[PDB]
């Protein structure tokens, strides 16, 4: 999948796939959670596994698998409720709102087995700031399928997979979306 | 901090608390000493750990320790501290091994923790006693699958510590013959606040989420019932009973349906010796004092490291019936983390509060008057012939007023003796 | 700390300054019961909060509360603390609301903090008197627009507190009988300094402004005579520049230095003062009420200084402007004011560098152990000017420094205001 | 940005984060001079005060046109900045702080003048000054960029950046975004 | 980068981009075999040490070609490097620590041989270990890449790490930038 | 804390260590005092500021102070702080400065520290005596080429205060009558553990590099007699194998390795030192000087340890070279040193990691509450050596280490010079 470096890709889908991680960037950071909710797929798998120390020998078990427990590991119906809440005024956690900054990077693409389909490989700092002076930086890796479709958008979400750069979550909640 | 200068930081009788309790530093090592230095103290469940060799780390207060399973199936419980100088024994959360070694100087050490080798032992090291300079054991008694351990030797046993809690611990660990299980998997996050708020919590108040705390929880998953106040060691659970809109709110109907209708949960029922036990109790939320606290029904766990008066750790994972469908271990696995997770619907409200009320308290006036905790004073019975201990309507405080008392019992009390004497006759 | 222990650390005879005051713990909790417990504090202007369930949160020291007009016009200070297990009340910076609710367990108050409903009260809360378990409330008084609270029902009122200092207030505040407004905006920043050095520098700290702290500010705005009060008591301090407009042109340029010294406004404000050199002749002037409200009249610059430990502050500035101003003044305040004395100002980007290296230095144990030199102006002074209330001195003194530093072991050593009264 | 931007010409794409690759070197590597000069004599430099805001509320989130801010800057108060920040006595920045500037997610947009262009574009500002002095600072920049003959190719006309902090985390703001 | 870098075509900065993008991968990734491979026989990895000096000193800001660093490497040096971080008695190590690096910016300049590029880009490096450290680095990197025959496309033969630091703000420097 | 407190938390006699040393506020407060404010501290090299004005900062515990060559070839140590209101005084690391300023009331200094100007000082400084309002001035002595400063008027001169120790400081600095110079380039970073475990290591801890620590630097560059010194008073303390390379050539190569061994230099060594042993068949040493300043004569790597608290500390780090080395062993130096012995080399690199674990353990209370063992070589000493000053133990030993310590006791419970002097036998 990104065993291998990948192909060349042409510049027009390079930046295509690269506009619509800058959008759903904007999405989130400005509070347009509709539409950011809007952008997942029907089949949408949101996933972030908790993640481990290990020593070298078990490193396979960096990361929590596939029926075991996790940060996020989310169908649509479950990602529903979750928009219901985070558009809320009586939702604590995200009224008053954080301020977040998802810096996008690193976007390296291989196409899916099913045309209309890709791999995608990038990074990220997300930046959350709230209150008065509440400050968390995370940083991490994004392995998502995108599907292209004729929404403004033009890609959804199939599934994400967030690689977090953190063991033991230096925050009082994940209350946002990576 | 004199013992009576401590005493009259809570007052049972007219429901007040001194918001210093939050914040001291001084009362803080005086917890570690008192509360953490001979509780017992969750370190997890015996399936998490089931092979020879198998470990994980954990915490006694802000004393890490190695939770590792023996050839002879024990579980030991010691010190990550190498003698020597203070070295984490071990740096992984967690694995199987056949020995662990010392990376400063080699101190090598079995399984169990007892130190068998010490490089160049016969010219540096002639007189050494190796039996003797093995990390600090804690004791370990296990409750149906969950592990607890402590430090002092004349402590209570774990049975003799939980007591009649035992009972509402078993709405959750006792429902079939088959037992409990842990999904593998520990969430753990940091929260700047203090323990005691999120163990008063799990004792005491249902409040909450009857009220503002969870309204926008409810809705992303779209009245009567019982406290109970341990007669002696701070412990305490309520519930709701008959009513489920709190349970399918937060479980979806699968989980509801598995805990109130079908074999499984009239297998509880019998087990519970009462159908209302088993099948009419709705969202259980329940503390094991200090830092032990679960949701019964909702199936999660947990504990609570200090981190100062002014952090905490959560650490957090799922239990469910050995013998359920693999379908409802799954239901279970993901409704847990969509709602009593760093991330949840539900939990990531719980401790937006508990931060707050943390940062107020750096103002001298926001420490100089009490907090109320007057709620259901009075309004008790001690003699309810189907739940033990001292029950309260599920709205109240006090099973908190409770958990404040025994605080204050633990941090005036220079060891079990004198603790034991102030047990009621 | 023994009382007699604290008062040998200012020496305002021979003029020295024990640096520990800037960095001891216990001296500081000391600090919030003593002074921010019981000192009028600066909250904002009127005009921030005009209309009834406007509110904005502040500090007093570090206990957060909430300002809030009231629907008979009052002004209400109360603690942003829920009785019953210490929720913020509200979270949110300011606004518009007509109740407020604790989001923990759903606590209700009005908004005047009143506790009004607490819910399921019949069954659980039998004997409650809700009138009693609400948040506690801070005395407000306005002085011609700002608004001061204080938790302390033994202190002097406003007026007394200021005294004398009102003289000097009102060169910013008393210019027009339409009185003046806030400019809407506050700029929140950190700095990891001790509290006092801020108050002093805007006491009584012209030298810095004469010397070298600002020469690249004053390059950036282009191409000797002054007074300096110090409050006979209560900590307060003031100086100004008299007849020279070049560190007032250097920093709010010309259109502003105009309207401050020729034309109808200014005239009106020599009036109003029975002084053409108090309305027209004064070049930029700085002042601190005791202990942490300061303020650069002209500049126009205010601000309340919150502490965070002895090893850090928050500075909450804005800026005030004559009401009956054109709109092309307010406009160049506007401007000005946040080009200058400002987070990323060209004058007080250069003061934040200062402050964070003094405190950093004083980490040393050496560091700590020798008196600073307080001695600036010792015994150069007049108690008896015909013109200016206080002791007077030159604008280049540490005479208010030192009244400031007096009055801090004044009220560290005072266990309640009658004992205070006994020190004047 | 009220609408996804439609697609751009690569080169454009590549133009326009190349002024932006190159704006950033000259920050962090002190050529404060050629920075100023990028700036139209039109500039209009400007960084609201944020405010946490209930829901109902965030409308006022940010402070408006006539009100207070960290910056509102027309070309002759930038022109004073460019005098203090290449003194020798200008003390916040001699010695001078260490920053960079990393600049991401850049969106295009044609403006309504030919030769105009609107840009989103995000960053994280990583200043480090003294011995251990560490401000991370990031947000959203909304430029207007003006083609020009220079070498830089475009000129900034106009700038608002968009800070993720009520409270400012820092002793002062003592270099340029 | 005297001088703005003229524009290349789309397809080089396409590219060299995603060499940066595929080295953090193999860096974040612990893939450390592969990224050595990288590496060019004539390797010069470099890492001065930053001072803060004063406005009229600032050609002293960095240590200098005989001079202290923090890495100033040849192939040998690197090699036994890759030999340390491939054994499992590396304790900084094993436990492996998180890492991310976060590319931006990058300008490419044609070098003074034909497969021989100069290029800029920034970074960010979060680095976290254990339970709860945490180390945020930010920089330029200044590399000369050389084209070459393998999947990887190219070579480094030359890196040097400017770091915004003065004071090292972590225990050690055990992972590569 | 009281004195006799103090004296029992070190154990020479058994070996004991109370942890507590490592952690507690109110001790590292009286450090600051009793040690640090009163010993000498590496501030260098000369040849780090050769001409008049060359200047470069550096701390005494938490005091900055700016180092100074003077017009007539003196240096000048002096606190980096303006007493007017404690502005710093220079901002930089180093340079050549003509004169310092401060920033915020323009109070002038020239190169010596000396106040020499005040603004308005007519008008608003009548009295003044600027010759009496200028920093603190240390104490500032050299041997053989590095600056030791000291702020005590009655502490011994450097001479003294090395004593013994000078003999094995001359495995580094007198190997040659052209002496030391210092490659240009200091680095420093952040290690958030406590001091004395550095300086221990540096003073008697050639076990950890003999069992596990450095395995792995040992295989990225590609041994049984020795002796330990520790200083008869004073907490000094070096240790060093003889006659086997297999640790030097693993750390420093085959280069190094020979110009330290064989051939001319070495040769010229043996001679000034009177000894072929001392010279050519000393294979890795390790050094501290009390209480902060170490070094690894043959490698050549020298650094000062800043304290930042209990947690936390600085490193500060340079390497030295003989100045008639050829241009190619000065390189082959420099780059061999930064491949090892720094934050990122392949030696070092682990010893932040072990420190870094030790002191976040100990958070935990019960981690506090037992001695660490510090027995290896108890009683096999030799005071009577004829060829090595001092009390001579194996190379594997805590000998030196237990010195550190008694004289960490010393120094913490003396009030002055006077009463430490007092404690010498
Ligand atoms: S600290 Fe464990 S062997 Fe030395
Ligand atoms: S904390 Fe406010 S209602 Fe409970
Ligand atoms: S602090 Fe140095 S002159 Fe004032
Ligand atoms: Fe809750
Ligand atoms: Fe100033
Ligand atoms: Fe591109
Ligand atoms: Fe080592």
């Amino acid at each position: 999948a990104f065993r291998t470096k990948p192909a060349p890709v042409d510049p027009s889908l390079q930046h295509e796939i690269e506009q619509f991680y800058y959008w759903e960037a904007k999405l989130l950071n400005d509070r347009r959670f509709q539409e950011w909710f809007d952008l997942l797929a029907e089949d949408i798998h949101y996933f972030m596994p908790i993640r481990t120390t290990r020593i070298m020998r078990e490193t396979a078990q960096e990361y929590s698998g596939a029926r075991e427990y996790a940060h996020f590991d989310d169908n649509a119906q479950m990602m529903r409720g979750r928009l219901r809440k985070i558009t809320s005024d009586v939702s604590w956690s995200e009224n008053p709102a954080s301020r977040t900054r998802h810096v996008i990077s690193n976007v390296m693409i291989v196409d899916g087995e099913k045309p209309g389909e890709y791999h995608v490989s990038s990074v990220f700092i997300v930046y959350r700031n709230r209150l008065e002076r509440q400050l968390d930086i995370f940083a991490g890796e994004r392995k998502d399928i995108l599907r292209r479709t004729g929404s403004e958008a033009g890609f959804e979400l199939a599934k994400r997979t967030i690689l977090i750069d953190q063991s033991t979550i230096l925050s009082n909640n994940l209350s946002f979306f990576f | 901090w004199a013992d009576a200068d401590i005493a009259e930081l809570v007052d049972e009788r007219t429901g007040r608390l001194d918001p210093r309790i939050y914040t001291d530093e001084a009362l803080y090592e005086q917890e570690l000493e008192r509360i953490f230095g001979r509780s017992w103290l969750l370190m997890g469940h015996e399936t998490q750990i089931p092979k020879a060799g198998d470990f994980m780390t954990n915490y006694m207060g802000e004393d890490p320790v190695m939770v590792v399973r023996q050839k002879n199936g024990e579980i030991r419980v010691f010190l990550n501290q190498c003698r020597h100088r203070g070295m984490r024994i071990c740096r992984a959360d967690g694995g199987n091994a056949k020995s662990f070694t010392c990376s400063y100087h080699g101190w090598a050490y079995d399984t169990g923790g007892n130190l068998v080798s010490v490089p160049f032992e016969e010219q540096a090291f002639p007189g050494l006693r190796k039996e003797d300079w093995g990390p600090l054991q804690a004791r370990v008694e296990t409750y149906k699958g969950l592990i607890f351990a402590n430090w002092d030797a004349d402590a209570p046993d774990l049975d003799t510590y939980l007591g009649e809690a035992k009972f509402y611990m078993d709405h959750m660990l006792d429902r079939t013959e088959a037992g409990t299980e842990a999904i593998p998997g520990i969430q753990k996050w940091v929260i700047p606040c203090n323990w005691k708020f999120a163990a008063e919590q799990f004792c005491s108040d249902m409040y909450h989420a009857g009220t503002t705390s969870h309204l926008s929880g409810i809705l992303a998953g779209l009245t009567e019932g019982i406290q109970y106040r341990a007669t002696w060691g701070g412990h305490g659970s309520g519930f709701y009973i008959g009513d489920p809109n709190l349970l399918l709110a937060i479980m979806g109907p699968k989980v509801t349906e598995y805990w109130t209708q079908g074999p499984a949960a009239e297998k509880a029922s019998e087990r519970l010796g009462s159908t209302e036990r088993g099948q009419q109790l709705m969202a259980q939320h329940m503390t094991i004092f200090p830092t032990c606290s679960f949701l019964p029904g909702i199936n999660t766990i947990r504990a609570w490291h200090p981190r100062g008066p002014n952090e905490i750790e959560v650490w957090a994972f799922t239990v469910v019936d050995a013998d359920a469908p693999e379908e409802m271990k799954e239901e279970y696995r993901q409704q847990t983390l969509r709602t009593f997770s760093a991330g949840g619907v539900f939990e990531q409200d719980d401790g937006e509060n508990w931060v707050e009320i943390q940062q107020v308290l750096r103002g001298h006036k926001a420490r100089s008057r009490p907090f109320n905790a007057e709620m259901g004073l009075g309004q008790t019975d001690s003699d309810n012939p189907d739940y033990p201990g001292t029950i309260s309507y599920v709205y109240s405080e006090e099973a908190a007023r409770g958990l404040y008392t025994q605080w204050v019992r633990m941090m005036t009390s220079p060891d079990w003796a004198a603790l034991d004497a102030t047990r009621p006759a």
